């Protein structure tokens, strides 16, 4: 009666981006992207991802409140690294490793019965 | 229009001033029809 | 092959018991959540109902109908109705199908997931059957009818996301397990008077190593291996829901990647 | 889940756990008084007939009373009545504001002293919601 | 009522289960827990689905109209 729809949780609205980029004010060449319809299933990948780069001094990501598909990333890289490639070379790892376990996982069903 | 009859099964189209109870049972006690104009339900 | 690595131990056309080497906790975790809420599948969606002189409610009879596992094989072939161009549904994003029953017999006539008609055109897509693993070929016990009763509806299935509702839930238990003997120390067995004698083995423990008390703490380990079980409802094989479920979660990354270039513009 | 309230399995909720069936019956009757009086039951059409409610007759069949199949909410009119006053005044009984769902039956019949009066029943399901007292 | 289309807890499919368990039973004279772990009901989130169920329909058929 209150409640809000449940496709609300992965389809996008009125004028939301996907991603929207920020400078963090407090520490230098920090960023705080915030990812609009995702939740624990994206951000914990991305930052676990991001703590294997290391020339990333930080990396966190929280869902502010459960209400919303929503979280923010928080990235600071050392001088010189802007931190969108941080975060553009962390996916991109992570698909690296998904293909190769697709395959992996394919391979083995191919050899089994029953 | 039409009325199901209660211990009867039936479609008793009687109107106002037809008054009740109904045909070929003795017991007064009309329940409606269901209507044509067909709901949708979200199967959820 | 590579990197993450998979070691099937059971087959069979309901589950998979695998262990999933060399990976990020986080990896092997984001799969299990995609795997329970995010491939996609075929369910009712609506239901317009004709008659009903059953002894249940409408909408108490529409629920189930939801939770009915229909094929969901070639589901990649079909549409979102949200997407596709028509108004309402179609034959491209929408199976439709019909349910008649009526009590002939004294007996109670019973009402099978069996007794379910396709009827929209499935145009060759293996889709929308309902997924029968019943032994006397009648999956699920939609309803009961007694001597003069009646049921005509006609449902439309639609592609849909556990997310969204949990009858497009491909996935059914996805058991899960790493460390068998603590030896990261990730819980504190909790305990009366030993810890080792009043827990459980777990069956995962004749894959590891027992640690030796000769042996102090390793802190640098990290959790490597685990140990899960895939069991699927049947809307989709077992080898799939894991498939399409790492095909799903790297294809979300991927539009968090395509959504980079997207803001680069001028 | 602090001080007395719980977390619950929205995964299971859907598979229809906690669910209930939730039917509310409303009751009318022709008039109580007279010789010459007697209210009656029919759509009114708001020429003339006022005492009009806000909310739609629409949904009204020509002998004053809803079909079961009918989804109704907000205020919308269930059972049309009019009270003859020297044209009618209006008489009618809107649906509980705050609810809605589908007409499930409706009875017809009549009283002891042969007044024609009805009794109709909605139903709606109701899923465990954010603060239902379990 | 009737049996339930799937167990709420996990996902799955208890709503064939239920001819088959009855079957069990009296048939062939065995005990719920039994006649449970035959119908491969194993995890005890689904196992109660079934043994804690009671089939309201029976009586609700019991009803002319
Ligand atoms: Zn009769
Ligand atoms: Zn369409
Ligand atoms: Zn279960």
């Amino acid at each position: 009666m209150n409640a809000p729809d449940r496709f609300e949780l992965f389809l996008l609205g009125e004028g939301e981006s996907k991603l929207k980029i920020d400078p963090d004010t407090k520490a230098p060449n920090a960023v705080v992207i915030t990812f609009e319809k995702e939740d624990h299933t994206l951000g914990n990948l991305i930052r676990a991802e991001l703590l294997n780069d290391r020339k990333v001094l930080f990396a966190a990501y929280k869902v502010e409140h459960p209400f919303f598909a929503r979280f923010k990333l928080r990235i600071q890289t050392t001088e010189g690294y802007d931190p969108k490639d941080a975060l553009k070379n962390a996916c991109n790892s992570i698909i690296n490793k998904l293909g190769a376990l697709k395959t992996n996982f394919e391979t083995e069903w191919n050899l089994q019965t029953l | 229009l039409k009325y199901i009859c209660a211990e009867c099964s039936s479609k008793l189209s009687l109107s106002r001033t037809d008054a009740v109870r109904c045909k070929d049972c003795g017991h007064r006690i009309l329940l409606k029809a269901r209507t044509k104009r067909l709901v949708q339900f979200e199967a959820r | 092959e590579e990197g993450p690595q998979v070691k099937i131990r059971e087959a069979s056309k309901d589950n998979v018991d695998f262990i999933l080497s060399n990976v990020d906790l986080a990896m092997a975790n984001s799969l299990r959540r995609v795997m329970i809420a995010e491939i996609p599948t075929l369910a009712i969606d609506s239901v317009e109902v004709e008659t009903n002189t059953t002894v249940l409610a409408d909408e108490f009879i529409a629920h189930r109908l939801g939770l009915i596992p229909l094929q969901s094989m070639d589901i990649e072939q079909l549409e979102y109705s949200r997407d596709c161009f028509c108004e309402d549904h179609c034959d491209k994003c929408s199976v439709v199908l019909t349910l008649q029953a009526f009590g002939e017999s004294e007996s109670t006539t019973n009402v099978y997931s069996k007794d379910l008609v396709i009827v929209s055109n499935l145009m060759g897509r293996n889709i929308g059957h309902p997924i029968i693993q019943d032994k006397e070929g009648n999956g699920v016990l939609i309803c009961k009818l007694r001597k003069g009763q009646e049921l005509k509806l006609t449902c439309v299935a639609k592609k849909g996301i556990a997310k969204e509702h949990a009858k497009w839930g491909p996935a059914a238990a996805i058991e899960f397990e790493y460390d068998p003997w603590n030896k990261l120390k990730h819980t504190d067995y909790w305990y009366e008077q030993d810890s080792a004698k009043e827990w459980p083995q777990s069956k995962n423990c004749e894959y590891e190593d027992p640690p030796n008390e000769g042996d102090p703490f390793d802190y640098k380990a990290q959790a490597d291996t685990f140990y899960m079980n895939v069991e699927s409802v049947g809307s989709i094989p077992v080898d799939q829901v894991v498939v399409r479920g790492i095909d799903t979660l790297q294809k979300k990354v991927a539009s968090i990647l395509l959504a980079l270039t997207q803001m680069d513009q001028d | 889940n602090q001080e007395d309230s719980m977390i619950m399995n929205q995964s299971s909720i859907d598979r229809g756990l906690f669910r209930s069936l939730f039917f509310r019956s409303y009751m009318d009757q022709e008039k109580k008084y007279g010789m010459s009086i007697t209210e009656t039951f029919e759509k009114p059409q708001r020429t003339n007939t006022l005492r009009m409610k806000h909310g739609t007759y629409d949904k009204l069949d020509d002998d004053g009373l809803i079909a079961p199949g009918v989804r109704v909410s907000g205020e919308d009119v269930i059972i049309g009545k009019t009270t003859p006053i020297s044209s009618k005044r209006d008489a009618s009984t809107p649906l509980r504001s705050t609810e809605n769902g589908i007409v499930d039956q409706v009875l017809v019949t009549t009283n002891q002293d042969g007044l024609k009066f009805v009794k109709v029943r909605v139903r709606t399901t109701k899923i465990p919601q954010i603060g239902d007292k379990f | 009522m009737i049996v339930p289309v799937r167990c709420f807890s996990c996902g799955k499919v208890v709503g064939d289960k239920w001819e088959s368990y009855l079957n069990l039973l009296q048939e062939d004279e065995l005990d719920e827990g039994t006649a449970l772990s035959r119908l491969g009901l194993k995890r005890y989130c689904c196992r109660r689905m079934i043994l804690t169920h009671v089939d309201l329909i029976e009586k609700f058929l019991r009803y002319n109209p």
